[PDB]
């Protein structure tokens, strides 16, 4: 499966979808400032409506535990 | 790790596999249980920071956790490159050079290298600092995965 | 493997059944996981392409790749003996002769040949470059088989 | 069983079956040009008309990840 | 096994029980499977042909399968014999007698004769001949039990 | 789990309420004086009405042994 095919179902929970995204690019093998650029892309993007507008709100600089802790009830 | 021979020195010796094993079924059992960190810190001791990333790069699973504790680990050795400067002029010739965050980390440096800086007198304990930001890690870690 | 004895030489010692067994372990319960990788690199310390052969060998299942890999390995030493060609002149008695893809790949050499080229002074380390070539056909196979 | 007799079924994968052949191969003690000769020759051949018709497009001179990604849907 | 001891000489010694073990679980497991030649050509290191009936002869079940084997040990040795004549006039108190393909198969040598032959310069390699007809007559029964 | 959630059921003996608590207890790394102040302050606290009845009545200076000897009848 490519890295493009990971997606946030309209259900499920960040977080598991977060360690799928990590996993998948654990197999990736691109430069650290490509796999970067995917971090702060791809991740948001790909992740569903409800966390979406919650991310957005959260800004840029954002780390991972508050963007975990940010989409929890989501 | 490095160990101390019968002949009394400090010489490197690998790892155990059952030692590895039981590394992987701890992970594998209480996942982020707080048990989890005098455990390392047992397993760890003695240990080099190649062994540490061995450990690290060997786990499956978890990967958000993994990639929040890399970033930690970055995190505090950019800490160790700010707060410890590079020496002034040339290293010379007669002596070995001070580590950087990534030595520490196991990155930039060699094991021959990583066995240099703590058998040599002072030594100095390069584990221990990636310990402690194992362990800080580990500490963030457990605080966000309690529910 | 070629590991040091007490008196502070390097001699050859067998593989461990319960080494043996937790290859064969890995491979049955991770199959082309990424964490076979730093796992292959923990077992293969301090090994021989001999042993690195038997390794492959003892694999059962998973043929497509096993064949991915052989041809890979093939590649990387025909890319061996390409970009070091052979030298000049006959062999002289006061040395050991240069290897060819074939003696890294253990195929041409005997183990008492491994052991002249990794022992002497300067060392050759034809390991390390088997297991780079393991490695890159380790990457071709979990590129290929990410789904 | 035969290396003859291994073929590829009409909705079982190129993969599954590849796998098979040099599992079967691995148990062929012959000469490698001969061996050689029946991996560019026995495994199309025995390869399913839908994948067949695949590989017929890949031509010549091609290696067994393109192979294996060449038939992947079918 | 005859195995070389620290002090730089080769020394007989006993082969292990988990070694026995891991042989016994091999053949209970995979049965006639290929991956069961390079497993035994690994635990066979270094071993005697005595150890080698051991092993035999500890089988349990596949008894037309170990019959198979018998007669071809029988016929690769009947062939030794055939190959090799007996030397011209009497034993020279200086020396020790060759082998036969019996001596070969173990069974009209005892171990100490066996630890002459291999560990008396030349060596004879004893081991290595039983082995190829061994594996030879394992290629006879994998090919036989293909289906 | 945070550890003002962490509280005792109405049927739920106190013992397994306390196991719980220093589990908790175990994940938070505050100073030892307010550990201490959590362990006068909010154990007795959650406690159910039936125990916490029986608590007041072993008045302050009690010990673990004492307390969980207290509220096994409960």
């Amino acid at each position: 499966t490519s890295i493009l095919d990971i997606r946030q179902g309209p259900k499920e929970p960040f977080r598991d979808y977060v360690d799928r995204f990590y996993k998948t690019l654990r197999a990736e093998q691109a430069s650290q400032e490509v796999k970067n650029w995917m971090t702060e892309t791809l991740l948001v993007q790909n992740a569903n409506p409800d966390c979406k507008t919650i991310l957005k709100a959260l800004g840029p600089g954002a780390t991972l535990e508050e963007m975990m802790t940010a989409c929890q009830g989501v | 790790p490095i160990v101390q021979n019968l002949q009394g020195q400090m010489v490197h010796q690998a790892i155990s596999p059952r030692t590895l094993n039981a590394w992987v079924k701890v992970v594998e059992e209480k996942a982020f249980s707080p048990e989890v960190i005098p455990m390392f810190s047992a397993l760890s001791e003695g240990a080099t920071p190649q062994d540490l990333n061995t450990m690290l790069n060997t786990v499956g699973g978890h990967q958000a956790a993994m990639q929040m504790l890399k970033e930690t680990i970055n995190e505090e050795a950019a800490e160790w490159d700010r707060l410890h400067p590079v020496h002034a002029g040339p290293i010379a010739p007669g002596q070995m050079r001070e580590p950087r965050g990534s030595d520490i980390a196991g990155t930039t440096s060699t094991l021959q290298e990583q066995i240099g800086w703590m058998t040599h007198n002072p030594p100095i304990p390069v584990g221990e600092i990636y310990k402690r930001w194992i362990i800080l890690g580990l500490n963030k870690i457990v605080r966000m995965y309690s529910p």
